[PDB]
Formats: structure tokens, C-alpha cells, sequence
């Protein structure tokens, strides 16, 4: 339909706004980790969480580099 | 359905044909003005009696203005009165309060009435005049040129939003040009025999090139170089080969005037009555 | 899809190694995100807008927080979300310098006071 | 739209484009969805078409009907066969733009009116001048070394396409009078 | 699978009028700016308003089909000399291919003036004859594989008007021997500076050679 | 209402902004959504456009009395001081088409620039005119308010003034 695409359309400006406030922070996350870290977050996610896991890989991808 | 949707895909006709025409958008004041302006009037209770209205979508009036400019006719919009367009007080878009539009398209229908001058100029010289022929020749080389970026804003209907304020933009070089031929021609029409006519047309090219000596003395320089080609050509077949033709008399030497031979006239004419005086030994 | 694989995602996005390269690290991923699928908090996405905005104006990088004073305007113009605190709250956790004291500014609300 | 137009444009009639003598080529004008806005690039387009079906007409007429034999010499003779000759290469300009056209058309079939019209009013000039030229020559009956002269007086013209074009078929036409003066003096 | 999907760009055709959310949508396509099958669309409607005009009696059953390659092949066959489904002994398409059609048709009758292998010089005129229309069969699928539909009536133009000076030439009464001898030679002061000098030359020329023997 | 607003700025302003010969683009038409205070914003705003309209007449007939080859090169520099004042107005109907939340403010504070750079050209343009300075004199008229003293009459009465120099150049050839 076209609403099928309005829908599509309208997730995508919102995470380029979201990509933006992503860029002027400059965490080193990109738009394909944040594709996952947007999707665990509608389900329900504690934050505190997530970021406690990102924290721990983010220097383990450096003494397994 | 079958036949009767491809009619309706690939047809505009909503103003070339009687229905009012319809876009689905967004509405809701920033793009329903037209509406929110008779609901405002309504409502202070005028008691009624509104404008004619029939209301054409927005991107049409600039297909359509591509048209007048590029030079063809038969539009519904900018309606002809004898041959001079006028705008037209029975449509809006859906917005401009049906008062600023009749501003905004009487402004591109000036610039029309010079264009449709300038093309029944060229219209009436095919149904020579040595000078009149030579300026409807550098007028129509201009008018290919002129005619083909209408063409290529027309394709890319199709292939950006379209909207007046960026099509006025667009063609500002163009609409500074149309306004100096307004002047030009003013002279070429004030004309009584062919050779003064003539030689007051000239002459005001041959002015105003030494006025600014931009992009208007470009143009006013290829009005100028494809006038005096005839006269050129019948100074050179008078000179060498000894006889003078100039029958009807619009050779501009008779054995206002241009100074573009004046300080070197008397050897011209002493140059090619002489070669004639060689002939006959 | 569902949660448990999309954390394997994760893992495999960070990380340069595949799935089947890694165990040990999605085992610690499930103790962690494990009875924490949920903000144990209530939100406050006002006060976390603030906090993007007291964190810029210490980093001395005042611009920026004027540039999102607009963003989150689209955020709400947009208004294909519902969870705009976990995201923006996730963002904030994750800080990075473009390139002090919390104990005294408000925190999340705890529910303490509430039988949860 | 598309190959009707430009076999109208070639000569060779269509059922859309229907010719006549008394109003040229005339599109059918009924279809209720043809734009007002076409209408007048089809009617500035077919002024093209009709003079070139004036062109093919008078050079199958007069030339390749007969083996060279009325006996009126505006009618008949060498030199008016020559100027047929000479004019068929006059026209192959046209036939390259025409050929062209087809091939863009092939490519993208989605061109505008608008193109045509641009591209080949080229050849919007030069069709009126030499109309007169081929209708004094046909009314008056003219014989012999006198169509050299009626031609001749318009290829010194001011508009050059028309006199480079001219000038080819006075030099067609210069070549059947060598012919025979090469054997009479 | 949705941020999969998400990844995609968006289209343009912004329009003035939505300010919710303009991507584009098209806003009513020009007529000739969707050619190809617009085209045989509008020409077969307008052979069915023609029919309707005149009530069945215009009908002419397939008003597309053959479309350009085989009707280029058709032309083909016909431009060999054999005649076609459609000659017995798009609309405009009759026009242009009456023009070449006849052309083959007065092939065919030079051919069957060929047939012989009653007058001496005749024969050896004859075997003159076939020296041109072995070159008119073997210029056909040498130049035109399957090319454009009015390159063909184009390129066969100057070649097939000198074909048609050749049929006014043959009688298909027809003179033989000495007479036809003359014959040719008063066609030679006829016409001199055409296109068919060479032509007539060269058929005049083993005209007589079987006379000069004598 | 965002093109009608955008054409009051240039040059087409319908019933809504009714022009004035004096000065115009007066408004008395009511509307709920339009706060009743926000005339005074909008009152504010068509100062602006004033001046542009009065700018496009002078250009409108160059391009006796007062003459030259001067007023055929000073209005082209001011063609040039105006066309950052084009360049904005497109973009900013850019940006309505996809945001429909933005209100008065927006075309207020971006072009708050030419709220200096308007008026004080403008006086120039007046002093010219009530004056007499249409012949080579047209340089020390410019010259002393070039100067400034606020930064966008400082930047632009240079970018008129380079053309005006560039004239004195063609007259100091021909006769030097």
C-alpha cells in the first residue's frame, strides 16, 4: 500500500535524528549495533543493563584485537 | 480499471477538462489556505457570493508556464484576450488567497506579451527586407537556446519540489534578457522606406554596444554581427566588381545613417567607382 | 525476532568474532541482562534531556546541546516512538568524548516507595 | 504518439495524421484526452511534415514516372528531373535527424514533445523559402536555362542554411547543360 | 527483518501541498512521457472509435501483432520476392509498406522475364538482366538483418526507385531481336543523367555484343 | 499560508498584507491559530519586506534627471547583497514542506540579520535619490557609510562599491 510505506518512511527519518544525536555524542556505536540496541529496547530492556555489556566489550574487542 | 486507468494515470486533465480538480495531501491550513480564507469569510458572514474557484494542483501552473515561455499557446490558464495573454480570476491552487495569485501570474503573463510579441514578429517575416530578415534570424537563434532549457525543466516533471519561487529563480538570466528587446524593438517598429528603417534598427545596436563597453552586450552582439552580414556582402560585390547594384535602394549608399563607415566612406565610394572606371579600359 | 538471539547480534557486532567463535561472553551476557529485561526505574525523559544538556554545557560543548534543544522537538514531531527514555537514556550510558559529581544531582526514580 | 508521428513526419501518411491539401497534416482532434498544451507543438510539428510530403510528391511525380519521355518544360525536361535529384540530397539531413530520433525513442520512450519540437525546427526555416522556388518554376512553365535563373536569384540569400542548400542544385543543374555543351562545341 | 527492511532509500517527487511527509507519489504522468505501450494502447483505440464510426465494417482483425521485428522479417520475405500472408495474387503501417511492397511485386516480374536460360541479342540482354537482380536478392539479408522499421524504406529508396525504372522498361507488347536492339537505344538517348546511366549502359552494352559477331 | 507569508517577504502579497504606496503590508485579518499578539510579530516582520519591495522598483527601471552608467552598476551590486536574502527564502520553504511544527519565530530569528543589513542600505539608497549624486561622486556617497559601524552594512556597501570602482577604470583607460 502506501501506508505500508508511510510507516517505513517515518522510522527512517526518526533514526537519522536518532543517528544524529548519536554523532554529536560520538559514542563509537554505529547505525548497525544501533539497529540492535532500538530493537531490544521496544521488547523492554533495562538500560543500566545493556550499557554494562557494552562497556565490558568495548574493551574486550581490544585484548582479543 | 483497464483502459479507463491508464487514462487516469498518464492524464492531467482536471482543467483541460470539466472536474473539479482533487489532490490528495495532507490538508489542514498550511497547504488549505484557500479554504481556511472562505471559511474565515463565511464566518464573518460577507453574506456570500465567493470567487470563481476550480482549484488545479500546484506543480500544473508551472508546467504550464513552461509552456507560455517556451512559446506555444492553447493554455487554459493564462487565457488569450486577441492574442495577448491575460491571467486568469477563475482558478487557484489551493492557496495565495485567490488575490496574490493574481498578482504572481500577471507578472510571468507581462513577460508572456513580450514573448508572444516577439514570436508574431518572427510569424509575420514568413507570412526580404536585407536588415528586418537579418534581425528575426539572430532573434530566433537566441529563442533555440531559450526554448531549450523550458524543454529540460519539462522532462524533469517526471525524474526536488516544483514551485513558482524556485522557477522565477531559476530563470532570472533569461526574464533580464526579455526586458532589454522590450527596448529594442520599441525603435524597430517606430520605422517609412526600407533603407531608414532599417538603418535606425541598426543604429541602436550599434549604440548600445558602445553603452557598456555583463550578459546584455552579449546579446546586444549577436543581434549585431548577423545585421550587417547583407551589407557587408553588397559593400564587397560593389567594390571589386565594379558595378553598383542596389535596387529598391536599401544599400545604405545612394551614389538617421550608421558611423560604422563613415570615417573611411569616402574612399569606399572612390574605391568602387573607380574599379568601375577600370572595367571599361 | 526474539531477545535471546538479538543479544548473539550484539555480541557479534562488537566483537569481531562470530557466534560460533564465542561462548563465554554470551554467558556472561545472559547472567547480566538476565531478570533485568525491564528499567527498574520509572522514567523521566525530561530530566534525561536535561542531563544530555548538563553533560554539553561541562563539556564546554554548548553548541551541540542547542542543536539537540531541536532534534528532541523531532523526536516528538516524529512520534514514532514509544521508548524514547531507554534509547536516550542508553545513549547518555555510553558516553564518549568528542574531544566530577552525580552523588548530589537527582538520580532515576527508584521506586523505593512503591512494593514493586 | 510515438511512430505514428514520425512516419507522418517522414511522408508517409497516417490515420492519425491525416493528410490533406486543404488543411496539411491535421491530427485526428477527437480523442477527449489530448492535452491543449500538445495541440499547438503538433500543429507547429506538422508544417514540417507536410512540406516534406510536397518534397517526396514532386519527386516521384517528376522524376522515375517516365524513362525521360506533356511537352511544358516547367513540367518536364532534364533539368527539372535534375532539380529533383538534387533535391532528395537536399533532404538526407533530415532523414539522419529522423533516423536519430528513433533510436532515442528505442531507448527511452518516455521523451517529450517538446525534444522533437526543438530538435528539428532546424529545418523550420529552410522548408518555406524553397516552396516559391519550385512553384514559379511549376506555374510559369519555365524551360531550360531559365530555371537556373529562379533558383539562382534565392540562393544568394541572407539566411545561409537555405543558401548552401540552393546552391547544391544549381550545380546539379549546371551538370546536364555541361553535359551537352561538352558535345556540342 | 524491519531495520533490514529500513536500510532503504526513499523516493523523491516532493509535492508543495503535503506537509505531512512528502516523499512522492507522482502527480499524474504525461501522456507521451510513458510510451511503448501507451502508443499501441492509443492506436488500437483509436481504430476502435474508427470502427464504431462506421459499424464493423473497418474491421481488420489484429490491430497490433506483427509489431516491428516481424513485420521488418515479413518485408523480409517480401524484399526476396515471395509474397506474404497479407498479399494475395498500427495503422499507418500501410502507407510505408505499400512503397516497398510494390517493389517486390515488380521484382518478381523482372524474374519471371528471366525464366529463359525468339531473339539472339535477347537472350544475352536477358542474362544482363539477372547480373542486377542477383545483386537486388543478395543486398537483402547482407544489409538488414532485423533493423529499424523506416531504415528499410530509407536504404531501399535509392535502390528500388532504379528497380521501378526497370519494370517501366520491361513490357511485363515487347519487341525482339534487331527491333529490340533499337529499342534500348532510343531509351539511351531518352534519359542520360539520372541514376540509371550505368544501368542502361551496361544493358545496351551486352545488348550488342551477339550483333557485333555478325 | 508558508508560500504567502514567503512571496509578503518578496514581492506578491495578496489581501492579507495589503500594500500601501507610503509602506505597506498591513494586516487586520483575524485568526484563531494566530495569537492576537502575533500581528505585533508579523507587524514587526514586513518592515523587512518593505525595503525589499522599494529595492526591486529601483533596480526595475535600471539596468535629464538623475542618470548614468553609475545607476546601471550600483543596483548590480545591489542585486548582490540581496541574493543571501534569496537564498534563505528558498530554504526555508525547503524546510516547511517536511516540518510542519515550526512557527513565526523561525523566519524571525534566521533572518534577524537583515533587521541591519535592511535599513541602513536603505537610507543610502533614499540619501541617493533626495540628493543629486548620479555621476562619479557616487563612490564618497557609499564610501562613508562602508564604514558601518554594524557588520552586515559594513560587508555589503563593499560588494556594491568593488563595481563602482570597477567603472572608474574604464574611464581612467580610455583617457589615460
Amino acid at each position: 500500500a502506501a501506508a505500508a510505506a508511510a510507516n517505513l518512511n517515518a522510522v527512517r527519518e526518526t533514526m537519522d535524528v536518532l543517528l544524529e544525536i548519536s554523532r554529536i555524542l560520538n559514542t563509537g556505536l554505529d547505525m548497525e549495533t544501533l539497529s540492535i540496541c532500538v530493537r531490544l529496547c521496544e521488547q523492554g530492556i533495562n538500560p543500566e543493563a545493556l550499557s554494562s555489556v557494552i562497556k565490558e566489550l568495548r574493551k574486550a574487542t581490544e585484548a582479543l584485537k | 480499471p483497464d483502459d479507463r486507468s491508464w487514462l487516469e494515470h498518464h492524464v492531467v486533465h482536471q482543467y483541460w477538462t470539466a472536474r473539479p480538480s482533487q489532490f490528495p495531501h495532507s490538508l489542514h491550513l498550511h497547504s488549505n489556505l484557500a479554504a481556511v480564507w472562505d471559511q474565515h469569510l463565511y464566518s464573518s458572514d460577507p453574506l456570500y457570493v465567493p470567487d470563481d474557484r476550480v482549484l488545479v494542483t500546484e506543480t500544473q501552473v508551472i508546467r504550464e508556464t513552461l509552456w507560455l515561455l517556451s512559446g506555444v499557446k492553447k493554455l487554459f490558464i493564462f487565457q488569450l484576450i486577441d492574442g495577448k495573454v491575460t491571467v486568469r480570476n477563475n482558478i487557484i491552487v489551493t492557496h495565495l488567497t485567490h488575490s496574490c495569485l493574481r498578482s504572481v501570474l500577471e507578472q510571468i503573463a507581462a513577460y508572456g506579451q513580450v514573448v508572444f510579441r516577439l514570436q508574431e514578429f518572427i510569424d509575420e517575416v514568413m507570412g526580404p527586407f536585407r536588415t528586418y530578415q537579418a534581425f528575426m534570424w539572430a532573434l530566433y537563434k537566441y529563442f533555440i537556446s531559450f526554448k531549450e532549457e523550458l524543454a529540460e525543466i519539462e522532462k524533469c516533471i517526471i525524474n526536488t519540489t516544483i514551485t513558482l519561487a524556485i522557477v522565477v529563480d531559476k530563470l532570472a538570466p533569461r526574464l533580464s534578457q526579455l526586458k532589454v528587446l522590450h527596448k529594442v524593438f520599441s525603435t524597430g517598429v517606430a520605422e517609412t522606406r526600407n533603407v531608414v528603417r532599417a538603418s535606425h534598427l541598426l543604429n541602436t545596436l550599434y549604440k548600445a554596444i558602445l553603452e557598456y563597453d555583463e550578459q546584455t552586450v552579449s546579446l546586444l552582439f549577436s543581434l549585431w554581427v548577423e545585421t550587417v552580414r547583407p551589407y557587408l556582402q553588397t559593400v564587397d560585390e560593389w567594390i571589386v566588381h565594379g558595378h553598383l547594384w542596389d535596387g529598391a535602394r536599401e544599400f545604405i549608399i545612394q551614389r538617421t545613417m550608421v558611423s560604422f563607415l563613415k570615417p573611411v566612406l569616402k574612399q569606399i565610394i572612390m574605391a568602387g567607382k573607380s574599379m568601375q572606371l577600370l572595367k571599361n579600359l | 525476532k526474539s531477545p535471546n538471539v538479538l543479544l548473539q547480534n550484539l555480541c557479534c557486532r562488537i566483537l569481531g568474532r562470530s557466534e560460533a567463535d564465542v561462548a563465554q561472553q554470551f554467558q556472561y551476557a545472559v547472567r547480566v541482562i538476565g531478570s533485568n529485561f525491564a528499567p527498574t526505574v520509572e522514567r523521566d525523559e525530561f530530566l534525561v534531556a536535561e542531563k544530555i544538556k548538563k553533560e554539553l554545557i561541562r563539556q564546554r560543548r554548548e553548541a551541540d546541546a542547542a542543536l539537540f534543544s531541536e532534534l528532541h522537538r523531532k523526536l516528538h514531531s516524529q512520534g514514532v516512538l514509544k521508548n524514547k527514555w531507554s534509547i536516550l537514556y542508553l545513549l547518555l550510558s555510553l558516553s564518549e568524548d568528542p574531544r566530577s559529581y552525580a552523588t548530589l544531582f537527582a538520580q532515576a526514580l527508584p521506586r523505593d516507595a512503591h512494593s514493586t | 504518439m510515438i511512430h505514428e508521428l514520425l512516419l507522418a513526419l517522414s511522408g508517409y501518411p497516417g490515420s492519425i495524421f491525416t493528410w490533406n491539401k486543404r488543411s496539411g497534416l491535421q491530427v485526428s482532434q477527437d480523442f477527449p484526452f489530448l492535452h491543449p498544451s500538445e495541440t499547438s507543438v503538433l500543429n507547429r510539428l506538422c508544417r514540417l511534415g507536410t512540406d516534406y510530403i510536397r518534397f517526396t510528391e514532386f519527386i516521384e511525380q517528376y522524376t522515375g514516372h517516365v524513362q525521360q519521355q506533356q511537352g511544358q518544360g516547367g513540367l518536364h525536361g532534364i533539368y527539372l528531373r535534375a532539380f529533383c535529384t538534387g533535391l532528395d540530397s537536399v533532404l538526407q539531413p533530415y532523414r539522419q535527424a529522423l533516423l536519430d530520433l528513433e533510436q532515442e525513442f528505442l531507448g527511452d520512450p518516455h521523451l517529450s514533445i517538446s525534444h522533437v519540437n526543438y530538435f528539428l525546427d532546424q529545418f523550420q526555416l529552410l522548408f518555406p523559402s524553397v516552396m516559391v522556388v519550385v512553384e514559379q518554376i511549376k506555374s510559369q512553365k519555365i524551360h531550360g536555362c531559365q530555371i537556373l535563373e529562379t533558383v539562382y536569384k534565392h540562393s544568394c540569400g541572407g539566411l545561409p542554411p537555405v543558401r548552401s542548400a540552393l546552391e547544391k542544385i544549381l550545380a546539379v543543374c549546371h551538370g546536364v547543360m555541361y553535359k551537352q555543351l561538352s558535345a556540342w562545341m | 527483518l524491519w531495520e533490514a527492511a529500513l536500510t532503504y532509500e526513499a523516493s523523491k517527487r516532493r509535492c508543495w501541498e503535503r506537509v505531512g511527509c512528502p516523499p512522492g507519489h507522482r502527480e499524474e504522468p504525461y501522456l507521451t512521457e510513458a510510451g511503448r505501450d501507451a502508443f499501441d494502447k492509443f492506436c488500437r483505440l483509436h481504430q476502435g472509435e474508427l470502427q464504431l464510426l462506421a459499424g464493423g465494417v473497418l474491421q481488420a482483425p489484429q490491430p497490433v501483432l506483427v509489431k516491428e521485428c516481424e513485420l521488418v522479417k515479413d518485408v523480409l520475405n517480401v524484399l526476396i520476392g515471395v509474397v506474404s500472408a497479407t498479399f494475395s495474387l498500427p495503422e499507418s503501417i500501410s502507407s510505408l509498406l505499400s512503397e516497398v511492397a510494390e517493389y517486390g511485386t515488380c521484382y518478381t516480374r523482372l524474374s519471371h522475364f528471366s525464366l529463359q536460360p525468339k531473339g539472339l541479342v535477347f537472350q544475352a540482354f536477358t542474362s544482363g538482366l539477372r547480373r542486377y537482380l542477383q545483386y537486388y536478392r543478395a543486398c537483402v539479408l547482407s544489409t538488414p538483418p532485423t533493423l529499424s522499421l523506416l531504415t528499410i524504406g530509407f536504404l531501399f529508396k535509392k535502390l528500388g526507385r532504379q528497380l521501378r525504372y526497370l519494370a517501366e522498361l520491361c513490357g511485363v507488347a515487347f519487341p525482339t531481336g534487331v527491333k529490340l536492339l533499337s529499342y534500348l537505344y532510343q531509351e539511351a538517348l531518352h534519359n542520360c543523367s539520372n541514376e540509371h546511366y550505368p544501368v542502361l549502359l551496361s544493358l545496351l552494352k551486352t545488348s550488342c555484343e551477339p550483333y557485333t559477331r555478325f
